[PDB]
RNA sequence: CCGGCCGGGAACUCAAAGGAGACUGCCAGUGAUAAACUGGAGGAAGGUGGGGAUGACGUCAAGUCAUCAUGGCCCUUACGACCAGGGCUACACACGUGCUACAAUGGCGCAUACAAAGAGAAGCGACCUCGCGAGAGCAAGCGGACCUCAUAAAGUGCGUCGUAGUCCGGAUUGGAGUCUGCAACUCGACUCCAUGAAGUCGGAAUCGCUAGUAAUCGUGGAUCAGAAUGCCACGGUGAAUAC
């Protein structure tokens, strides 16, 4: 009935918001379909490490991303104020609706 | 209940479910010959029943999805002996000896900066 | 790198949407099966650098023309150096 | 092979017959990894030699093999100056290694249209040793045994 | 078994051997034979005279052949007239394209010696 | 030159990051220039303010910014006064709105920013640089630290043709991943030229 | 070889064309418009083409209209 | 509606957080009763399992004042600044690094099976339609395990070619076109028709690679309006040899 989904890069971190965000349901009113991991698309970027030239050289960086879906299936007005109001983790981004 | 074994080769996957039964084989909905019985590695399929008799004792319906025509022939090669689980560890010894038990753990190494490919390396010129 | 190297490209990202973008579609469906009266493209005299496209693309930080990256806006150089100082977000030397 | 002596990876005995041998075979006529199309031209070959010669398949092959086999080589040694070529005795097991790779060679330097009928051709011509590869083996021989005052 | 130009050709599948004229490159063949009501694949032999004129018309249509030869180089030569770049290049024996010039223009440089 | 930056191999383990949001593909850059432009303007500011780090973070349409000092008092000024000043303009240069929090720095000796930078304008004062190199190295193997080396280099003190030279004093094992190693950098901006600071001091482990 | 929709020329040359045809022929006539195509309407008169150190006199003819008035001001001195 | 598609099912494939597991530790031989090697056991993995990252004190006044910084020096109505057009793309030559071939282990037509890994709103663009075509108009879905890019190719089956400068090879050039962009003259990519160089496997000499490697086969990305045989990354098939 309602799903949000949790990205940020530190991992050690997002599934502490969400078994966080998890507990703040399965307590008040509940159900949640448990916390789904789902694919952490990881960038890469791959440079020239020398200022000047040295072609062979270079550093290769990535940033992982990492995901988890969460489902919350009966909507508690108690519930719905549990997410509100109680939620903090700045650098972990969280979509409501979608 | 249906008895299973699990076997992968090389991103390879194969899921492969036992039944005593005939000696009929379905893989990804399909006949044996009809996915590779009739390319390179038909006959190894089949293997994992060796020592391990049939012709037609036990049923064998599998899914297979991930690299190709060997890795996925790998893959349930190695989900037979796996499933064969079931009949015992008596039989699952010359599984052994026959070199199916084992997990094929053979990746493809990376391209790596500064070469042409894993170990390709750019011809120099000395001067 | 050259202050008016720099300034040039200040210009060119002001002109690129007083009118381009803006004042430039009328060219988008101005040329296209409406037809013709040629008085359509020939309206191009337009600033020059009003086009997005004679942009270029410059380290944010010191102005390098080269070796820029889309995600950080900067050089290969100042992308390292902030890498290493945790700087950039999420950003690790990788391995795989 | 400073030091870490090794042994041998021991390939998956023919997938048509049962022999560790062919497998040898085939990878060395294989070329670009393409077993697939390998083993094609090998059987096709031992198909028309098979029935060419009658006298079956297995044991065709093996007496026209059985002549291109070499016994004794010239491994240099560059010493004192001197190349100086010291005539070895070779392994039974490096014996067809060659010999093999001498009749696959033979046949690919050759003038029939396709590779399953040269490749015949070399067994057939080997089988009565009067082939390029029986020359290769009439002739290191003829390099050793001058070489032979060196032991 | 002349068809079109001076040219002579046949003795294999047809597709191919019309190819022979200067003016097809396979595309036409294949426009040319299916116009013509002919199997692609057949040699001459069979190929009654009946055939082989219906071709000869079917060619007729296109600018093939010494024709094609002076249009062509009649082209050549506007260039040369007009004195513009790809002109100044075909007299020059330096190619037209824009091909770099510091290496490897031999085709048209025509082999090295100096 | 060749040797792994001593704080990025860490990052992933034992040391931090000293900016932690999350923004994608599209902000990321503009968040970055923001993010190089504050650090920029303040660290101007609390030059004379012994800063040792600024972190950075953006809570949702808003910057918190942490300021990582050994003089808490004169970053903050008469009764949060400063504060105030910075936030206004630190604000005025992120886009959004502005917390920013004053955290302390306990044993300054400790801290490789706030040593290089000490050494750095020792140099600008005019003092024997193997003087100063010892100084820090002492007060450090004083306070703890089982470890420390600072180098400098360049013209040490006027030479014509220029030097490095070190101290490894207490263990310094740069190739164990575990072992906490704050490591960083300062240059002197002298009347012969340019200095270069670079300074490890080892911690622990786990 | 190019353009499909609306063949290209400078407006200052074009308008530099028609300060010449009603009026007929001045001198040359100076553009750095490499650029521009050339028009039946420019048949007839000595176009000065830039080059990068002067400008080429190029008599314009019936066959030179779907070229560029660069193609014939050679700019790299080649000898 | 023979589409995991709808109920559902928590088994399995996977997804991503945490765990156990491998230590010469166990048998045996070798070796000083040592270190170790060797072979055997069981085991997914035996002897730093495979790959990566990690590069000590130091050597070459090695390279970078053009990434930025910076001592000193020099110009300052010019050594700075603006604009147009050109040039960095020139072409008797030489050298390095690559890409494509000389072909039947192949070419071509047709049918057809099996990957991995990434990218995406000033974007990826389905569909439908028009165009032989590159593309074009129209238009859905997707900030994306959803939707799009995107129909992997080697391979396999049939057929065709029959050893020829060929149905091998695609250079160069004529003609006509497509898209990007203010603008494809110099110098962009691509397409349709025609065109069909050298080249039949390369002297002296020289390079790579010890296994999922070499070889071969397609796939994606960064930069980027556009512009990849380069670079970086991905799996497919998959060797020979080491006294
Ligand atoms: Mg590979
Ligand atoms: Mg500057
Ligand atoms: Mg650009
Ligand atoms: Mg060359
Ligand atoms: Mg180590
Ligand atoms: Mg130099
Ligand atoms: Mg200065
Ligand atoms: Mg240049
Ligand atoms: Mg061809
Ligand atoms: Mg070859």
């Amino acid at each position: 009935r309602i799903r949000i989904r949790l990205k940020a890069f530190d991992h050690r971190l997002i599934d502490q918001a969400t078994a966080e965000i998890v507990e703040t349901a399965k307590r008040t009113g509940a159900q949640v379909r448990g916390p789904i991991p789902l694919p952490t698309r990881k960038e890469r970027f791959t440079v020239l490490i020398s200022p000047h030239v040295n072609k062979d050289a270079r550093d290769q960086y990535e940033i992982r991303t990492h995901l988890r879906l969460v489902d919350i299936v009966e909507p508690t007005e108690k519930t719905v104020d549990a997410l509100m109001r109680l939620d903090l983790a700045a650098g972990v981004d969280v979509q409501i609706s979608l | 209940n249906q008895y299973y074994g699990t076997g992968r080769r090389k991103s390879s996957a194969a899921r492969v479910f036992i039944k005593p039964g005939n000696g009929k084989i379905v893989i990804n909905q399909r006949s044996l010959e009809q996915y590779f019985g009739r390319e390179t590695a038909r006959m190894v399929v089949r293997q994992p029943l060796e020592l391990v008799d049939m012709v037609e004792k036990l049923d064998l319906y599998i899914t297979v999805k991930g690299g190709g025509i060997s890795g996925q022939a790998g893959a349930i090669r190695h989900g037979i002996t796996r499933a064969l689980m079931e009949y015992d560890e008596s039989l699952r010894s010359e599984l052994r000896k026959a070199g199916f038990v084992t997990r094929d753990a053979r990746q493809v190494e990376r391209k790596k900066v500064g070469l042409r490919k894993a170990r390709r390396r750019p011809q120099f010129s000395k001067r | 790198a050259k202050q008016s190297m720099k300034a040039r490209e200040v210009k060119r990202v002001a002109l690129a949407d007083k009118y381009f973008a803006k004042r430039a579609e009328l060219k988008a469906i101005i040329s296209d099966v409406n037809a013709r009266w040629n008085a359509v493209l020939k309206l191009q005299t337009l600033p020059r650098d009003s086009s997005p496209s004679r942009q270029r693309n410059r380290c944010r930080q010191t102005g390098r023309p080269h070796g820029f990256l889309r995600k950080f806006g900067l050089s290969r150089i100042k992308v390292r150096e902030a890498a290493m100082r945790g700087e950039i977000p999420g950003l690790k030397k990788a391995s795989w | 092979p400073r030091r870490r002596v090794i042994g041998q990876r021991k390939i998956l005995p023919d997938p048509k017959f049962g022999s560790e041998l062919l497998a040898k075979f085939v990878n060395i006529l294989m070329v670009d990894g393409k077993k697939s199309t390998a083993e094609s031209i090998v059987y096709s070959a031992l198909e028309t030699l098979a029935q060419r010669s009658g006298k079956s398949e297995l044991e065709a092959f093996e007496v026209a093999l059985e002549n291109v086999r070499p016994t004794v080589e010239v491994k240099s040694r560059r010493v004192g100056g001197s190349t100086y070529q010291v005539p070895v005795e070779v392994r039974p097991v490096r014996r067809n290694a060659l010999a093999m790779r001498w009749i696959v060679e033979a046949a690919r330097k050759r003038g029939d249209k396709s590779m399953a009928l040269r490749l015949a051709n070399e067994l057939s011509d080997a089988a009565e040793n009067k082939g390029t590869a029986v020359k290769k083996r009439e002739d290191v021989h003829r390099m050793a045994e001058a070489n032979k005052a060196f032991a | 078994a002349r068809i079109a130009g001076i040219n002579i050709p046949d003795h294999k599948h047809a597709v191919i051997a019309l190819t022979s004229i200067y003016g097809v490159g396979k595309t036409r063949s294949k426009a040319i034979l299916a116009a013509a009501g002919i199997a692609e694949d057949v040699k001459i032999s069979e190929l009654s005279e009946g055939q082989i004129d219906t071709l000869r018309d079917e060619v007729a249509k296109f600018v093939v052949e010494g024709d094609l030869r002076r249009e062509i180089s009649m082209s050549i030569k506007r260039l040369m007239d007009l004195g513009c770049y790809r002109g100044l290049r075909h007299r020059r024996g330096l190619p037209v394209r824009g091909q770099r010039t510091k290496t490897n223009a031999r085709t048209r440089k025509g082999p090295r010696k100096p | 030159g060749q040797k792994v930056h001593p704080n990025g191999i860490r990052l992933g383990i034992v040391k931090p990051w000293n900016s932690t949001w999350f923004a994608n593909t599209k902000e990321f850059a503009d968040n970055l220039d923001s993010d190089f432009k504050v650090r920029q303007y303040l660290t101007k500011e609390l030059a004379k303010a012994s800063v040792s780090r600024i972190v950075i973070e953006r809570p949702a349409k808003s910057i918190r910014v942490t300021i990582h000092t050994a003089r808490p008092g004169i970053v903050i000024g008469k009764k949060g006064e400063d504060v105030e000043k910075l936030r206004k303009v630190v604000a005025d240069i992120a886009g959004v709105p502005a917390q920013i929090n004053i955290a302390e720095v306990r044993k300054p000796e400790l801290d490789a920013k706030l040593v290089a930078d000490s050494i750095t304008s020792q140099l600008e004062r005019r003092v024997m640089f193997r003087r100063a190199m010892k100084r820090a190295v002492q007060n450090a193997m004083r306070l703890g630290a089982k470890g420390i080396k600072v180098e400098v280099s360049g013209r040490l003190g006027g030479a014509e043709i220029a030097r490095t030279e070190w101290y490894r004093e207490g263990r310094v094992p740069l190739h164990t991943l575990r072992a906490d190693i704050d490591y960083n950098t300062s240059e002197a901006h002298t009347t012969y030229g340019v200095i270069g600071v670079k300074v490890w001091i080892f911690k622990g482990e786990i | 070889r190019s353009l499909k929709k609306g063949p290209f020329i400078d407006l200052h040359l074009l308008k530099k064309v028609e300060k010449a045809v009603e009026s007929g022929d001045k001198k040359p006539l100076r553009t750095w418009s490499r650029r521009s195509t050339i028009f039946p309407n420019m048949i007839g008169l000595t176009i000065a083409v830039h080059n990068g150190r002067q400008h080429v006199p190029v008599f314009v003819t019936d066959e030179m209209v779907g070229h560029k008035l660069g193609e014939f001001a050679p700019t790299r001195t080649y000898r």
